[PDB]
RNA sequence: UCGAUGUCGGCUCUUCCUAUCAUUGUGAAGCAGAAUUUACCAAGCGUUGGAUUGUUCACCCACUAAUAGGGAACGUGAGCUGGGUUUAGACCGUCGUGAGACAGGUUAGUUUUACCCUACUGAUGAUGUGUUGUUGCCAUGGUAAUCCUGCCCAGUACGAGAGGAACCGCAGGUUCAGACAUUUGGUGUAUGUGCUUGGCUGAGGAGCCAAUGGGGCGAAGCUACCAUCUGUGGGAUUAUGACUGAACGCCUCUAAGUCAGAAUCCCGCCCAGGCGGAACGAUACGGCAGCGCCGAGGAGCCUCGGUUGGCCCCGGAUAGC
RNA sequence: GAUGAACGAGAUUCCCACUGUCCCUACCUACUAUCCAGCGAAACCACAGCCAAGGGAACGGGCUUGGCGGAAUCAGCGGG
RNA sequence: UCUGGCAUGUUGGAACAAUGUAGGUAAGGGAAGUCGGCAAGCCGGAUCCGUAACUUCGGGAUAAGGAUUGGCUCUAAGGG
RNA sequence: CCGAUGCCGACGCUCAUCAGACCCCAGAAAAGGUGUUGGUUGAUAUAGACAGCAGGACCUGCCGAAUCAACUAGCCCUGA
RNA sequence: UCUGGUGGAGGUCCGUAGCGGUCCUGACGUGCAAAUCGGUCGUCCGACCUGGGUAUAGGGGCGAAAGACUAAUCGAACCA
């Protein structure tokens, strides 16, 4: 089971797209698993499923809602064994509902939290940080 | 009309009076239920909060992602020098409740315990218990004591011990001992009284009350924070920037028709210094305290069976806003109430411990001892001297000596 | 229980201290504190900062 | 109610109702499983983030266990806001000869006062026990936890197939609550230590001024689901399903008499602690005194009043004693 | 009537940049508020001031019936 | 900062609570707040490059976008 | 409470896990109950009633005296 | 015709003093003030700002026009 992680990406955040589908942006519009509370924005961290829209990218996937998974984040979070880790940028990849990647390759590192939750994403990762 | 969108209320009315606690020492409001089949034992103890540090251990819960993996856990150190038994209290059960039947005190009571009986010890003549003690010596008084133990034997259902902490051994400005009643559980009332009588005037170490990897309750008073607004006291939503006459307040404090402010509305007032009882705190370690053996002082507190560093639980430079810890201590997982130096009440659990988390046996691999007075990076002074090398102050001392 | 070395100061990092920094190009760095972390993010050269291990090794101070 | 009860909506916050969306426990189906529908106890708990609109309403996007409906002077303006409506400026259309009208559109347009009483939040205190202190008990009031994933059960039961559960158990998370800084982050006038602009002390050294000159890194402290820790047991029972069993020679959960039974209820755990008690300790300078016990021994005085023999005791049953 | 460069403390929509507007609040500074010495007002005031229901000029502090009620005060507060 | 002028603007002492007035800072997001980017923030000087649509040919224009900028030691040119 | 039944008052009815409790007056209807109590009408039963024990398939034998149906109206209950 | 200079026009632009008064619907709102204060703003060679002296007086004046102003008084001032 996945332990709780410091969330850094609320609704409205634009993150890089690390796959090779042609999308360059992911604009987060919602997060799975979020019941929510009054006035509280849904927020996502590494390993979380989100609905995003492509703001810059190839036209055939620009004006739609896509599933995506966050693989890197700038907000430092505490792994057990007391390690605070953050990345240089926020990133995600476009996937389907079952978790399979729409792309075939991932640029840059992938957090260990998202790799363990999503084996298909991990198999496309060059490195795990 | 109805609230447009539902939201749970801010705060809990289970801590409603939200005032300064009438007591500085934590109070046991319910002792563990007595079981006569169990051996005679104590149920509570008094310690002092020295500070916090973090440990490293490997966990043993099979289905977890951290199973057989090394984790870092925050802990709190509670210095617990032995307590001295000075009295016995008997209670009888009545249809109006538990009533104090008779209390008996020991012959010699130390000056630190007598200090609790005075508001100005400096001006006092120290006459407390000077006539009571003579009863332990006189033959007529001795008979009355025996009769008073016998009446307790045949009439009392609850037996407690009056015990106090030794503040000589603590690095605190205060010299006045904390007195407490600790209930005796197990056995019969006769066996409780015999147990109490024989260790009257004696010393009870903390290892005879609590054991390793057991889950205990901590009672104490919360850190004081004075007068506070509803935004900090009750965590209400801040009003917009362009609000007239104040942002940090509750906009509507009630409807028209009940025509009164209800007790359930957040108001500004005292925050902190509240009596609280947290219930599931595991004992990660029971330290041994400094002792002199063969002319050499043993500092080996907080040396695990994986580092053997020959260091003490004391961090480099000492605990901040608290002296050195030289006595027995209890290491608890997590945080506890109170400031530093705050006296804590530790009592046995009222619940039956059966979950895996409560029953698991923990074994520390490392204990952090870096300075808490900054961003400490050296565990011991010897480690720092080896890494740094000779300094100018050492060469100056060598020049002065030679 | 592995102990790391700081990527800027060369100091010994104990388990519950500091932060780890993973770059987009795949390199992972360890920082003892935010003083070392800020100097690294400022592109400062540790060989030019007096209190680093690298500076003392270069200047043969030990 | 017109010698004035501030007015739409939103924001904030509490409590209440149930005509129940979900969750607990059930009954029924055109209930095979999954999903769904109908009904009962039931309001403990929860009922979201956004685009457009001044809007209530509506509609769509997206998560969700669900995104139920309402009240409290169509809750809530000395709590806010002022977008709209509702003054005076101005514009258009239509109407009017005109001044001007519009239940039509548009743009700009002062939101006052609490130090009084109560209510509520905290803070001293009060009467009593001769004084004072320590340790404690409890009346009574408050009260709190909540929901969901994944693994396994199991591709199993069920089903022709397609599909496709559940109890025990394990690992976690949401919402809420109570704390807490070991660690990460924030703050930072320790005005701590470097750097730097303008000026000033003849220059160096050392400093100062620029309402905190600016900037880097910063101890302690405070603080963030932005770090960490903790959150619990019983009783009588509801709906329901039953047992024995008449009424009513059979039958019947009901009539007498029994059983199991829950997010409800009551208590516990937790918070407070009565014009409410308890056990214990010590109880007045030393030469002037006060105080305690011996029902102390009396003699007398003032004051408040009531009353005008006692019963020192089985437990109880009541179609029996 | 239509249009239109330049201009506008005029009304409006979107985009980049930027941000405590917000998620979600926190810490710091000065002046207050605070307490003290000295000085020292005003508005307002039938009497006053704890509630529930009732009836009543149909929304009571007073009346009926219940709940109950303990000197003197301090800092806040905006239900009445 | 000097000449000249003053005593902090009708009082002082102590403390550093809530709320406020005024001034700041803030991790990760970056208008998701709100009627509305209101408020705040970003930009900002000079030098060297480079500047669109449109246009009443005047402008738009500091359009937009980019680089440099300290201290010290020199060199060349510019006069009576 | 609150003056006055502290009558050895009379006959019945009614149990409600929202009982009921007095003119105006301050809350309930249609429709229902094999709760209980009265009442009306019809019918069965010595050749043998109604039950129950079974068979043939409405009849029989075994127990051997009341039973069955419809309706009506009081209190109580559902409707609420 | 093009280029480089010179020149110094403009109810020209940035922006001091001055004149004015956008937004915060900020402060204050029994005020410092019967209209003030701060930040931010408009203009700043002109249809510019300003002193003194003069003229117009109430159904009258004056009005780059708001029923504005005409001594805190204006959809006809003040005094008796």
């Amino acid at each position: 089971a996945k332990f709780r992680i410091s969330l850094g990406l609320p609704v409205g955040a634009v993150i890089n797209c690390a796959d090779n589908t042609g999308a360059k942006n992911l604009y987060i519009i919602s997060v799975k698993g979020i019941k929510g509370r009054l006035n509280r924005l849904p927020a996502a961290g590494v390993g979380d499923m989100v609905m995003a829209t492509v703001k810059k990218g190839k036209p055939e996937l620009r004006k739609k809602v896509h599933p995506a998974v966050v693989i890197r984040q700038r907000k430092s979070y505490r792994r057990k064994d007391g390690v605070f880790l953050y990345f240089e940028d926020n990133a995600g990849v476009i996937v389907n509902n079952k978790g399979e990647m729409k792309g075939s390759a991932i640029t840059g590192p992938v957090a260990k939290e998202c790799a363990d939750l999503w084996p298909r994403i991990a198999s496309n990762a060059g490195s795990i940080a | 009309s109805h609230r447009k969108f539902s939201a749970p209320r801010h705060g809990s009315l289970g801590f409603l009076p939200r005032k300064r606690s009438s007591r500085h020492r934590g109070k046991v409001k319910s002792f563990p239920k007595d079981d006569a089949s169990k051996p005679v034992h104590l149920t509570a103890f008094l310690g002092y909060k020295a500070g916090m540090t973090h440990i490293v251990r490997e966990v043993d819960r099979p289905g977890s992602k951290v199973n057989k993996k090394e984790v870092v856990e925050a802990v709190t150190i509670v210095e617990t020098p032995p307590m001295v038994v000075v009295g016995i209290v008997g209670y009888v059960e009545t249809p109006r409740g538990l009533r104090t039947f008779k209390t008996v005190f020991a012959e010699h009571i130390s000056d630190e315990c007598k200090r609790r009986f005075y508001k100005n010890w400096h001006k006092s003549k120290k006459k407390a218990f000077t006539k009571y003690c003579k009863k332990w010596q006189d033959d007529t008084g001795k008979k009355q004591l025996e009769k008073d133990f016998n009446s307790m034997k045949k009439y009392c259902q609850v037996i407690r011990i009056i015990a106090h902490t030794q503040m000589r051994l603590l690095p605190l400005r205060q010299k006045k001992a904390h007195l407490m009643e600790i209930q005796v559980n197990g056995g019969t009332v006769a066996e409780k009284l015999d147990w109490a009588r024989e260790r009257l005037e004696q010393q009870v170490p903390v290892n005879q009350v609590f054991g390793q990897d057991e889950m205990i309750d901590v009672i104490g008073v919360t850190k004081g924070k004075g007068y506070k607004g509803v935004t900090s006291r009750w965590h209400t939503k801040k009003l917009p920037r362009k609000t007239h006459r104040g942002l940090r307040k509750v906009a509507c404090i009630g409807a028209w028709h009940p025509a009164r402010v209800a007790f359930s509305v957040a108001r500004a007032g005292q925050k902190g210094y509240h009596h609280r009882t947290e219930i599931n705190k595991k004992i990660y370690k029971i330290g041994q305290g400094y002792l002199i053996k063969d002319g050499k002082l043993i500092k080996n507190n907080a040396s695990t069976d994986y580092d053997l560093s020959d260091k003490s639980i004391n961090p480099l430079g000492g605990f901040v806003h608290y002296g050195e810890v030289t006595n027995d201590f209890i290491m608890l997982k997590g945080c506890v109430v109170g400031t530093k130096k705050r006296v804590l009440t530790l009592r046995k659990s009222l619940l039956v411990q059966t979950k895996r988390r409560a029953l698991e046996k923990i074994d520390l691999k490392f204990i952090d001892t870096t300075s808490k007075f900054g961003h400490g990076r050296f565990q011991t002074m010897e480690e720092k001297k080896a890494f740094m090398g000779p300094l100018k102050k050492d060469r100056i001392a060598k020049e002065e000596g030679a | 229980m592995k102990v790391e070395l700081c990527s800027f100061s060369g100091y010994k990092i104990y388990p519950g201290h500091g932060r780890r920094y993973a770059r987009t190009d795949g390199k992972v760095f360890q920082f003892l504190n935010a003083k070392c972390e800020s100097a690294f993010l400022s592109k400062r050269n540790p060989r030019q900062i007096n209190w680093t291990v690298l500076y003392r090794r270069k200047h043969k101070k030990g």
